[PDB]
């Protein structure tokens, strides 16, 4: 079977400059077999070129594709800010056809400090039986941030899931939230619930603290 | 008037091993659409002339249908030799009509390989004119029999082509029409207009 | 499943051969049978194939000079060869395409030993031996090195050997070379230690087969 | 212009079996080279071919998926449907049917093929599980006074199934600093996201907040406010 | 009208490395490719078949991949046994067009090692019947390729030399070439100084053996 693989697995540059993505085969087939399609957030792929070199009908003519052998590769470079997606590329040389792993275009940016906020269980969830706490990063960038849930300082880990929400419209920034569950005795057989959050955007890692019994 | 557009426009042809064969009689024998058809890779007319056949009256019109692969197109023909002539389908040197084939790599090729065409590639003895051999039985290559076990020299004697878009000319799919006109002392019934 | 050549040798320009290719657990009238040639040292070239129907295809260079047939009685192959020349020199092969258990179109899933054919005109004759002495050098490192040059000398084989084959510490041989005028060449050398060239005796044994010539000769050093 | 429709059970328990249909409009399964294929999409995976579809009945499927995958044609009435038999609780994902065709021009030499506009996505999960209406818990800031007058707010929804669930604030007034976290499998099968605004920390006791959810499964409309509590 | 061309046509590698070899043709082809292993002095084995088909008794480590232009033979874990020479093989052309490739060479790998060289000068013995035979001996060079002149009194002597290399030993690994030049009586009693010039990578500097006939 072939195996595709894309690089870089992430990319990130402001609109303006210049966007290129590879793509490379396991084994080596005709190059009009293979194609790069384009998703956006929340969306359904569309075919951007086929055959490797011809751009689909309607595809604005900043978008090409070239390649050879067992690589390929697909520029963009006037990648205006509508223009930022997902970017998959297939094969139609031997069955059965296959799509890549994906490279995500984001938004180049300034390096963000993220705001981690608490948020305790409330009452109704002190009486539901069974306890969470939600510690939540707002408006940092890049995505890449290391959260750490301590219960009275203890190294938390399995018991706690994490959500990060894709990169913001205006402010192209992210947002995180970690969601730490206990049972009713282990919410209430401990006193300090933190949580800690590494991130390049904060000169070192920040821990932030808070206590039941007190409030 | 039976015209030559059911056979031609066919949905789906058939294999070399299995060719398809149609008679025609008691018709207006035009010879126009044949002009009108596809780009025609290769048309070619032993005995008959392409614009004399219109003409003269003939008893019978046999049409053999198939599908071969470019460097094969060639095998269709009196006194050739080759896997195709040997064992699919033999012309006789005394052969009078004439033969059609065309590129249909649109249709016939599909991506992953189109398995639906088969010729067979071992048999004992060479065809006679205008044989059909449609049986499928192990080929034994050796002494061992093979008693339906398809191992080792003992094999299964038709292979399918690949019949992909992005083949060669060589290896891309053709459509083969073979047109075997009979007059015999019986009067004749097809003719032109 | 086996298939035995036989019939090579050596002719002269112009004349006519028979190959011959005996099978065993395969018939050769049931499968596509193929002979493919390889020159001396050089690639493989296909020459003919015959089809199980009858059918014959020759390759453009032997297109007219040869003929392949079958034989159903004693189940072989033959090859018939006319006005050969010296492109002709090669070792043959009598193989079975579109074989194998996966079946392969196309492959020779089973080839035979193959047969020399030589196509020259040297009228066969004996070889000559040159010794060839260590030079003057005291030690050079304790490593001397001796040998015995066989020329002018056709066809092949032929053995050369060295105390009667009791010595192997550095004995190399190299392959005949073909000269210009049809014979051949080569030297067979022993690598000795320095202090071995005054009182053991060496000599060396050549063996030509046609010309039946057997010559044993001596190898001493000399001073300047 | 074609388009393609793709309906069906979107809500199959495991080891059943899923019938997808596609009715497609503006192209016919009954030209040269147009052919049909199902794809889908696993949340936050790429993308996987599961099957096509030819103009001539013939039919190509993932080797790793054809004995349980059976796709068929109705031509009259422009229709794909494809069945999936024997379902692990993995296979949720989003199934689009998409339209194939290639490109010759004048000699047959295919500058390549391609997935006419896919279809726009049916969301099939599977569960050995049962409805149930969510539950919204008020995630309520701490006791600050300033901070540097940067607060935030929201509300945990949980225990619900399937998605999605609908989440406005303010009867949709407010928007600004709302983000709304993707929903998370826990490990039992159930479902759960959290929907958080920033405010102004001066906006605390001059404002109320209000969350509404909407879960058309269950149909259940659920309104909670939020407000600040001190120690 | 289809011609294989095999990269590289010699490759050197140790026990365990993973080895490559590519096949590419004049033109598309398809996967009617195949790979076959001869070792010296045998016939033909057949290995890969169909570009991708591993054939039945051969090991796994063999494995082939590629289509159109382009194909590419592996071997994962080589063997010792492995050692011998590679030969790709088309049959896509129809009426005659059955071609081999030039063969790819696959050899044992080791440290690179100086040789000994040496010159033999034509014996008295030989000298009687009006033939001159005068030899330079090359032993256990590594790797194997090497340059040999022959200045026969500071004369780039040329069209008369005659060479030939050891296949690769089995106990030391190395090489042994011998290079000859054939003279009349003229041309062995016009010169003064005979002398053969080597070059090689293990060798520091190009090496000069010389003599003198009279002298000698
Ligand atoms: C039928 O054949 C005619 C040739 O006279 C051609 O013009 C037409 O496109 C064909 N139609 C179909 C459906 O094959």
């Amino acid at each position: 079977e072939i195996v595709l693989t894309q690089s870089p697995g992430t990319l990130s540059l402001s609109p303006g400059e210049r966007a290129t993505l590879s793509c490379r085969a396991s084994q080596s087939f005709d190059s009009r077999y293979l194609g790069w399609y384009q998703q956006k957030s929340g969306q359904a792929p569309r075919l951007l070129i086929y055959g490797a070199s011809s751009r689909a009908t309607g595809i604005p003519d900043r978008f090409s594709g070239s390649g050879s052998g067992t690589d390929f590769t697909l520029t963009i470079s006037r990648l205006e800010p509508e223009d930022f997606a997902v970017y998959y590329c297939q094969q139609f040389g031997d069955s059965p056809f296959t799509f890549g792993q994906g490279t995500k275009l984001e938004i180049k940016r300034t390096v963000a400090a993220p705001s981690v906020f608490i948020f305790p269980p409330s009452d109704e969830q002190l009486k539901s039986g069974t306890a969470s706490v939600v510690c939540l990063l707002n408006n940092f960038y890049p995505r890449e941030a290391k959260v750490q849930w301590k219960v009275d300082n203890a190294l938390q880990s399995g018991n706690s899931q994490e959500s990060v929400t894709e990169q913001d419209s205006k402010d192209s920034t992210y947002s995180l939230s970690s969601t730490l569950t206990l049972s009713k005795a282990d919410y209430e057989k401990h006193k300090v619930y933190a949580c800690e959050v590494t991130h390049q955007g904060l000169s070192s890692p920040v821990t932030k603290s808070f206590n039941r019994g007190e409030c | 008037l039976c015209p030559f557009d059911e056979v031609f426009n066919a949905t789906r042809f058939a294999s070399v091993y299995a060719w398809n064969r149609k008679r025609i009689s008691n018709c207006v024998a035009d010879y126009s659409v044949l002009y009108n058809f596809a780009p025609f890779f290769a048309f070619k007319c032993y005995g008959v002339s392409p614009t004399k056949l219109n003409d003269l009256c003939f008893t019978n019109v046999y049409a053999d249908s198939f599908v071969i692969r470019g460097n094969e197109v060639s095998q269709i023909a009196p006194g050739q030799t080759g896997n195709i002539a040997d064992y699919n389908y033999k012309l006789p040197d005394d052969f009078t009509g004439c033969v059609i084939a065309w590129n249909s790599n649109k249709l016939d090729s599909k991506v992953g390989g189109n398995y639906n065409y088969l010729y067979r590639l071992f048999r004992k003895s060479n065809l006679k004119p205008f044989e059909r051999d449609i049986s499928t039985e192990i080929y034994q290559a050796g002494n061992k029999p093979c008693n339906g076990v398809a191992g080792f020299n003992c094999y299964f004697p038709l292979r399918s082509y690949g019949f992909r878009p992005t083949y060669g000319v060589g290896h891309q799919p053709y459509r083969v029409v073979v047109l075997s006109f009979e007059l015999l002392h019986a009067p004749a019934t097809v003719c032109g207009p | 499943v086996q298939l035995v050549e036989s019939g090579g040798g050596l002719v002269q320009p112009g004349g006519s051969l028979r190959l011959s290719c005996a099978a065993s657990e395969i018939t050769v009238s049931s499968n596509y049978m193929n002979w493919v040639r390889q020159a001396p040292g050089k690639g493989l070239e296909w020459v003919s194939v015959v089809y199980p129907g009858g059918s014959t295809f020759y390759t453009d260079s032997v297109k007219g000079r040869f003929t392949i047939s079958r034989d159903n009685s004693k189940n072989t192959l033959y090859l018939q060869m006319n006005s050969l020349r010296a492109e002709d020199t090669a070792v043959y092969y009598c193989a079975r395409e579109s074989g194998g258990f996966p079946l392969a179109e196309g492959a020779f899933d089973i080839w035979g030993q193959g047969t020399m054919v030589t196509v020259s005109s040297a009228s066969t004759k004996g070889p000559s031996v040159f010794p060839l002495a260590p030079s003057s050098k005291s030690t050079s490192g304790g490593t001397a090195a001796l040998g015995c040059l066989v020329k002018d000398y056709f066809p092949e084989p032929v053995t050369v050997s060295w105390n009667s084959g009791a010595l192997t510490s550095g004995v190399h041989t190299f392959p005949a070379v073909l000269q210009s005028s049809g014979l051949y060449s080569l030297s067979s050398v022993v690598t000795v230690p320095s202090s071995s060239l005054g009182t053991q005796t060496y000599i060396c044994n050549v063996n030509h087969k046609p010309s039946n010539t057997k010559v044993d000769k001596r190898v001493e050093p000399k001073s300047c | 212009q074609i388009t393609l429709k793709e309906s069906g059970p979107t809500l199959v328990k495991p080891t059943q079996t899923l019938t997808l249909t596609c009715t497609f409009s503006g192209f016919s399964l009954s030209t040269s080279g147009v052919g049909v294929a199902w794809i889908r999409q696993p949340p936050g995976k790429a993308l996987e071919w599961l099957a096509l579809i030819y103009w001539d009945n013939d039919k190509r499927s993932s080797p790793s998926l054809n004995n349980r995958l059976t796709i068929t044609k109705d031509t009259s009435k422009n229709q794909v449907v494809l069945t999936m038999t024997n379902m692990d609780p993995e296979d949720t994902a989003t199934y689009y049917c998409a339209h194939f065709f290639s490109h010759y021009d004048s000699s047959n030499y295919y500058y390549g093929s391609w997935f006419d506009p896919w279809g726009q996505g049916t969301l099939v999960t599977v569960s050995s599980a049962s409805t149930k209406g969510p539950s919204v818990f008020p995630l309520a800031p701490s006791s600050k006074s300033t901070s540097g007058g940067t607060a935030a707010l929201g509300c945990l929804v949980k225990d619900y199934f399937p998605e999605p669930v609908t989440v406005s604030w303010n009867s949709g007034a407010l928007t600004s600093g709302v983000h709304t976290f993707p929903a998370v499998l826990q490990s039992s099968g159930l479902y759960s996201l959290s929907s958080v605004v920033t405010v102004p920390s001066s906006s605390l006791g001059t404002q109320t907040y209000i969350c509404n959810v909407n879960h058309k499964p269950s149909n259940t409309k659920v309104d909670k406010r939020v407000e600040p509590k001190s120690c």
